[PDB]
């Protein structure tokens, strides 16, 4: 998942944005 | 905007900025 994705690689700021409520 | 490499604690800092007032969601796997 995310939580994974942006620490073992790298992710943005916009694929963050798909867990604001 | 980059991409980001954010571990830990990092990585809440970043969803509460991204995401403001809007709230946020913080779901790591199991
Ligand atoms: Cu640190």
């Amino acid at each position: 998942g995310i939580v994974e994705q942006c620490c073992a690689s790298v992710c943005s700021l916009y694929q963050l944005e798909n867990y604001c409520n | 905007f980059v991409n980001q490499h954010l571990c830990g604690s990092h990585l809440v800092e970043a969803l509460y900025l991204v995401c403001g007032e809007r709230g946020f969601f913080y779901t790591p796997k199991a």
